[PDB]
RNA sequence: UGGAGGUGAUUUAAAUGCCAAA
RNA sequence: GGGACCGCCAGUGGCGAAGGCGCCCGGCUGGAACGGGUCCGACGGUGAGGGCCGAAGGCCAGGGGAGCGAACCGGAUUAGAUACCCGGGUAGUCCUGGCUGUAAAGGAUGCGGGCUAGGUGUCGGGCGAGCUUCGAGCUCGCCCGGUGCCGUAGGGAAGCCGUUAAGCCCGCCGCCUGGGGAGUACGGCCGCAAGGCUGAAACUUAAAGGAAUUGGCGGGGGAGCACUACAAGGGGUGGAGCGUGCGGU
């Protein structure tokens, strides 16, 4: 109801139709499956240290290229 | 109304045929004992006798008696795991394949399907030479021995281990199975 | 004891179908489809309508006694495609979160020894 | 028909195969007035 | 370095060429 | 219960005159390679007329019919859609006895003989040497016959071919003579039919055809770039009245 924190740390790369999403690497930091390291799309300009808030932790992006 | 329904189902312990130890095997649910007769249950051969090498070996079990909350199960057929096999073939080789119809000495109707990889290509008289000496030696054990002791030494893999000693004078082998069982008919 | 039954794992192209039965095959304890889940006949194959389904199936089988089930996994095989649709991962691994026990894991897709003859005609689809 | 492999060439022209089945269907009707 | 084969697939719709050059 | 088909292993690998031939065991049968101080003694090459074989489809009688699927019946797409896509479906595809004799039936390359650098894979037989778990096993070298690649002299318009010749020489048969009209008309033979083989003229035309070069283009591939491109944004024009320029009247 309220999502959960995620840290992101690492930037993999650039993808989208117009090149307007990127694709990252985050840890999660607190729920049912705490610590574990899983990769997302993000909308918006993003860089190492940034904090999600994820609404469900169990889809993980398709990895790019 | 549903959940009345799956209310009345009891469960039945489901056991080994008797010369593989007579074992607990699993659990099913039915309402009526008769109509748990002639379900068909598959177990590891690992997960009878505990040993980390033969757990790609599949048996099937067959109910046929029921008493009580037990089943008892008969021996219907043997097989040896997909991804097993298909590990085996690769180029540059040879897959020789020999089945069999057999009777055992208490007249016992079997279907026996082996199989035998080589190191290299061979010629095809090759092959029919290790064929031939294949049905040899299953025809010889089939009258040899029962039902149950060629059973296990088929499970066990001493017929192949004797298949391999005696082909290896045709040609270098890379490994030696017994692939498939199937029993067709019981003595009357 | 230990319940244990069996996933049956049917995903093509255009669905997906989860059923579990008991070990023995013979009495069904819970199925869903990917049509049961979702409204556009579009997402019905995808990875999120199987986290669904199998969630849902899973739920029903563990309030029945299930403890843990053995997987077999098929695509539709024969004169079809013999590979498995998107939605066969995303199954197996809602199965696990959702609480149940894992066994062993297998493909059981049926491939002919040179069968019958597929729909197209010498020429395929023309598209 | 006897063969002329140049004919088969898509320059210019029609599929040599149409052409057959145009005059073989015109070749019919000769022969159906030719028996009456 | 350069070649020859085989099996898979390949996300809606989208026709035409006037005036002029003379 | 039923009808069709034999996956991976499988290999510019094998066999056959070509068309073609792939589950296993048994019977009958054709051809070829290698080894040969065996036998006969020029008995040979090509082949007009003539004969036999010949994918798929089609026809004539009798069976069979799972899957697929001309014609056809419906659902969609579209300006229309007699189509491409989707759901069904008759003949046919399968077996027994005949007829038809056609394919880009292509190695687009007729067959026999002698000769003209090498290099490197692979299949069958034989010989020599070395290993070996003693295996109808493994590795290396040479001879003969098949099957691929790179290449010297030579050939060719070039692409390319090059002891598996499209090179130099000794034979025999078949075919061609600018593009269309036309593989048509008329005549003849063959076939149940569908069709097969043979095959002109009047007239018309300045090119038709081949190999390669430079560009331009593609609802072909790859790399890069732009607020007169997009994506994320801020403000607008298109509706009213008026200023000014253009078409028309
Ligand atoms: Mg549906
Ligand atoms: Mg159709
Ligand atoms: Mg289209
Ligand atoms: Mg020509
Ligand atoms: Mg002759
Ligand atoms: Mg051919
Ligand atoms: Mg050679
Ligand atoms: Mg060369
Ligand atoms: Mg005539
Ligand atoms: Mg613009
Ligand atoms: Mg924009
Ligand atoms: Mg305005």
């Amino acid at each position: 109801d309220e999502g959960y924190p995620a840290e992101v740390i690492e930037i993999i790369g650039r993808t989208g139709t117009t090149g307007d999403v990127t694709q990252v690497k985050v840890r999660i930091l607190e729920g049912r499956d705490k610590g574990r390291v899983i990769r997302r799309n993000v909308r918006g300009p993003v860089r190492v240290g940034d904090i999600l808030i994820l609404r469900e932790t169990e889809r993980e992006a398709r990895e790019i290229k | 109304a549903a959940k009345d329904k799956w209310k009345l189902k009891q469960w039945y312990v489901i056991y080994a045929p008797d010369f593989f130890g007579g074992v607990e095997v699993g659990l099913t649910p039915a309402d009526d004992p008769e109509k748990v007769l002639n379900r068909v249950v598959e177990v590891t051969l690992k997960d009878i006798t505990g040993d980390f090498l033969k757990g790609h070996v599949k048996l099937y079990f067959q109910v046929y008696d029921v008493k009580g909350q037990n089943a008892y199960t008969k021996f219907k057929g043997m097989k040896l795991a997909r991804s097993y096999i298909r590990s085996l073939v690769r180029r540059r080789t040879t897959r020789i394949d020999g089945i069999f119809n057999i009777t055992t000495k208490d007249g016992y109707k079997l279907r026996v399907m082996a199989m035998v990889i080589a190191a290299r290509r061979i010629q095809t008289s090759q092959e029919r030479a290790i064929r031939k000496i294949m049905q040899e030696i299953i025809y010889k054990k089939a009258e040899e021995l029962n039902f149950k002791d060629f059973v296990l030494e088929a499970v066990n893999g001493k017929i192949a281990a004797e298949i391999a000693k005696e082909a290896k004078k045709i040609y270098p082998l890379k490994k030696a199975e017994i692939r498939k069982i199937k029993v067709l008919g019981e003595p009357e | 004891k230990e319940k244990w039954g069996i996933a049956h794992i049917y995903s093509s192209y255009n669905n997906t179908i989860i059923h579990i039965t008991d070990i023995t095959g013979a009495e069904t304890i819970s199925r869903w489809s990917g049509g049961m889940v979702v409204k556009a006949d579009r997402d019905e194959p995808s990875p999120y309508a199987a986290m669904l389904a199998a969630r849902r199936a899973a739920e029903e089988a563990l309030e029945k006694g299930i403890v843990g089930v053995h997987i077999r996994v098929r695509a539709p095989g024969g004169s079809k495609s013999k590979t498995p649709g998107p939605g066969a991962q995303a199954a197996i691994r809602a199965l696990a979160r959702a609480g149940l026990k894992i066994g062993r894991v297998e493909d059981v897709t049926p491939i002919p020894h040179d069968g019958t003859r597929p729909k197209g005609g010498r020429r395929g689809r023309r598209v | 028909m006897k063969r002329r492999p140049r004919k088969w060439k898509k320059k210019g022209r029609m599929r040599w195969k149409w052409i057959k089945k145009r005059i073989r269907r015109l070749k019919r009707q000769r022969k159906k007035e030719r028996g009456l």
